[PDB]
């Protein structure tokens, strides 16, 4: 039962050189495995980059190699670029069959960059379904670490609430999120205070932006 | 100009079949190797078998070798993906990719991708999502930037698509990935930040569209009256 590796995620600074490897739970990465490497950017755009364990595909800039390292295939770019964001894809070819790995999140470190805090109260034609939806909106910030609490007047709410992330933006390499506070149109209105308390390391104290439950 | 076009996506029922389909173009599709390459909802990608130009050798990955029939039409630039015994573990986004086959150097590479075609196997019907406003919290007068957006929720199954003024709106625009609520349904918001002064003269107008419950809507959003 073959089980293709990588390290789940890197990070690296503009410029840096940075190693991705894959490693087979069989034993020792050999040129026999023809290890190749695949690129995802955002939207399921995926692109071969190495073929043959250090061949590289045609259009891929020289940074991009390929070796041997250790019982393991390895991906090696160097001098990274903002470009470089996305997610790496090794596979082995195991006499019969092909074996992709896990895939490793590759992060181009950037400066510190504090969200744009939203807040959204449910629209009125929601209400009418009988269910309310409050959003809260993060916008382009980076590190991704973000904490986003919801209190409603003042109760830290719990398990009622999920959040989605973007991926790096390519530009900016920030990240964007936003999390979703669901109530029954009831306690909607038992309420009156409705805030999202973010936190940040670009915040020196924790925002908050909130609304009174009808107040226009 | 390597064009990689699948389709053939959508809800299937457990224990039923489904063909999926690729166009190609751009290259001399009779010269090379296809392959099949599914990715289930939190999975990394997963080869599901290759053919060789001829149709005379058809790799399989160990398991599906029989649920999974891979084929091709050289004629009509096509490759096609018989599926069966369909079970929940076959949802999933199914990718065309085009295989530079070279044993000379043993050099073998999925070069392009197709942007996959979605396939959820469910006993769930499919349903069209709602599509709530997330109207401006802001005015002209507080000068800068507002953000606003559209809350599509309670659908099912992926995906959604969603444009901004039929596609006109681009820069600004931020669609999250769509999250599997507790009823089983999926939602999703998509949010985009424009110059408060356009705030009653430019019109903001989010496109869904949801082929699978055949829904199209074009909801537009303004700033709630107060
Ligand atoms: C991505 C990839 C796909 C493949 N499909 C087949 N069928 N082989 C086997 C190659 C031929 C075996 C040989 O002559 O060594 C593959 C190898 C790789 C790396």
């Amino acid at each position: 039962e073959l089980v293709v590796t990588q390290e789940s995620a890197l990070t690296t600074s503009p410029g840096e050189t940075v190693t991705l490897t894959c490693r087979s739970s069989s034993g020792a990465v050999t040129t026999s495995n023809y290890a190749t490497w695949v690129q995802e950017k955002p939207d399921h755009l995926f692109t071969g980059l190495i073929g043959g364990t250090n061949k590289r595909a045609p259009g891929v800039p020289a940074r991009f190699s390929g070796s041997l390292i250790g019982d393991r295939a390895a991906l090696t770019i160097t001098g990274a670029q903002t470009e470089d964001e996305a997610i790496y894809f090794c596979a082995l070819w195991n006499s019969n069959h092909l074996v992709f790995g896990g895939g490793t999140k590759l992060e181009i470190k950037r400066t510190v960059a504090a969200p744009s805090v939203f807040i959204f109260p449910p629209s009125d034609e929601q209400l009418k379904s009988g269910t309310a939806s409050v959003v809260c909106l993060l916008n382009n910030f980076y590190p991704r670490e973000a904490k986003v609490q919801w209190k409603v007047d003042n109760a830290l709410q719990s398990g009622n609430s999920q959040e989605s992330v973007t991926e790096q933006d390519s530009k900016d390499s920030t990240y964007s999120l936003s999390s979703t506070l669901t109530l029954s149109k009831a306690d909607y209105e038992k309420h009156k205070v409705y805030a999202c308390e973010v936190t940040h390391q670009g915040l020196s104290s924790p925002v908050t932006k909130s609304f009174n439950r009808g107040e226009c | 100009e390597v064009k990689l076009l699948e389709s053939g996506g959508g809800l299937a029922q457990p224990g039923g079949s489904l063909k999926l389909s690729c166009a190609a173009s751009g290259f001399d599709f009779r010269r090379y190797w296809m392959t099949w390459v599914r990715q289930a909802p939190g999975k990394g990608l997963e080869w599901i078998g290759d053919i060789n130009p001829d149709s005379r050798t058809i790799n399989y990955m160990p398991s599906l070798k029989d649920k999974f029939i891979i084929s091709r039409d050289n004629a009509k630039n096509s490759l096609y993906l018989q599926l069966s015994r369909l079970r929940s573990e076959d949802s999933a986004l199914y990718y065309c990719v085009r295989l530079d086959f070279d044993v000379y150097n043993h050099y073998y590479v999925l070069d392009y991708w197709g942007q996959g075609t979605s396939v959820t196997v469910s006993s769930a019907s499919t349903k069209g999502p709602s599509v709530f406003p997330l109207a401006p919290s802001s005015k002209s007068t507080s000068g800068g930037t507002a953000a606003l957006g559209c809350l599509v929720k309670d659908y099912f199954p992926e995906p959604v698509t969603v444009s901004w003024n039929s596609g006109a709106l681009t820069s600004g625009v931020h669609t999250f990935p769509a999250v599997l609520q507790s009823s089983g349904l999926y939602s999703l918001s998509s949010v985009v930040t424009v110059p408060s002064s356009s705030l009653g003269t430019q019109t903001y107008i989010c496109n869904v569209n949801h082929k699978p419950s055949n829904t199209k809507v074009d909801k537009k959003v303004e700033p709630k009256s107060c």
